């Protein structure tokens, strides 16, 4: 869930 | 702590006909990471906690805004580009039941109630706090930050609404529908990536991997 | 008028492994529909929206009785005809997953709040009288009913647990666990019929049935 | 729906 897990990293 | 003053801010600050659709849906998933890092105490949860709630929730999480958004809206939604969609047009696209639901079942019930922007928001955090999510590291954590947000929900009921005493109970008996409406409109999501003619954008197709 | 004390008295009055789960099913709609008519108002409704309302609710009404029936189980379920089902036979039948969702959120959680009969039998009544199913000749109507039930056990939550400011809340939020889990449980049961090799009784069967 | 409508009537 690559999108997801980079937009919630910052 | 759970002020309903944080979560009125959030929905604030994020404020054929089957591909108009889909766009919208990838288009507000962007924005739903947005909302939800603005919900108190969801930035401080584990990463991969994180990912797991927004996994669960994000079809109703979505589904609840363009219901509330339709409100003044005529037998139709109003998506997040901008587009009216009719029942007319749902129905001749082979999805009028489906539709009709969310007509009857949600957004008729928010107009008729007058469900406001807070309430909207606590039962959106209510949702995205599911301690029924699957491999959640701590559950008992996600529980109590539902707790909070209920609690301030109805203390915000009784004080803004106190002739209305059924209305704290009213919100909350809106979400078995809107959970059996997210898992139809799931259900034919697979569908039109099935067929393989509707164009599917990168994180709704993201949504429909498995775990 | 909705007393709970009628409620209670309503179940109160009532009180491979696939085959068995289908024959206790099919066992206990007989005895749905004598609960039903023990429901204050559920008889004077008209005979075509009483059907709609049990074809509607039968099954959430049905798990939501065999949940709260095996609080007192480790890792199983009670059927009506009195067959412990545990776990490990569910998973080796190949439906694991949907029985591990029954016992984390629906047994467990009647278990670790004590959920008592008052409770479980005004939250089926609430099922039953589902406003938002379809083609009610009055859904006003059962709306009405409805909220007379909910607000019945909003009273009866804070005289009974006043020291429990969340418990009315509590059990309105199992309510779209109950709606997932039935509609999945329907699912397999339609799977059943289609495969051809488990034995389905005719009121089970009659169910399953188009409108 | 035969058997419920029965069940209902009495
Ligand atoms: C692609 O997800 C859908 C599908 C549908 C529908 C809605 C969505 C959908 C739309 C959005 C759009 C949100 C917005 O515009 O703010 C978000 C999540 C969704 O599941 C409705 C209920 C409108 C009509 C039936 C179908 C199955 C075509
Ligand atoms: C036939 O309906 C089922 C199916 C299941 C299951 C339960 C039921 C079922 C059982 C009953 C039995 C009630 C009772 O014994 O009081 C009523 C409605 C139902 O849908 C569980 C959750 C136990 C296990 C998974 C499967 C899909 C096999």
């Amino acid at each position: 869930h690559k999108i997801l897990h980079r937009l919630l990293q910052d | 702590d759970m002020p309903v003053e944080r979560i009125l801010e959030a929905e604030l600050a994020v404020e054929d006909p089957v591909t108009n659709i889909c766009q919208a849906a990838d288009k507000q998933l962007f924005t739903l990471v947005e909302w939800a890092k603005r919900i108190p105490h969801f930035s401080e949860l584990p990463l991969d906690d994180q990912v797991i709630l927004l996994r669960a929730g994000w079809n109703e999480l979505l589904i609840a805004s363009f219901s509330h958004r339709s409100i003044a809206v005529k037998d139709g939604i109003l998506l997040a580009t901008g587009l009216h969609v009719h029942r007319n047009s749902a129905h001749s696209a082979g999805v009028g039941a489906i539709f009709d639901r969310v007509l009857t079942e949600l957004v008729s019930k928010m107009r008729d109630m007058q469900m406001d922007k807070t309430e909207l928001g606590c039962l959106r955090a209510i949702v995205l706090f599911n301690p029924d999510s699957k491999g959640l590291s701590n559950p008992a954590e996600v529980e109590a930050l539902r707790e909070k947000v209920y609690a301030s929900l109805e203390a915000y009921c009784k004080h803004k609404y106190p002739e209305q005493p059924g209305r704290f109970a009213k919100l909350l008996l809106r979400l078995p529908a809107l959970r059996s409406i997210g898992l139809k409109c799931l259900e034919h999501l697979f569908f039109f990536k099935l067929i393989g003619d509707t164009p599917i954008d990168t994180f709704l197709m993201e949504m429909l991997e498995a775990p």
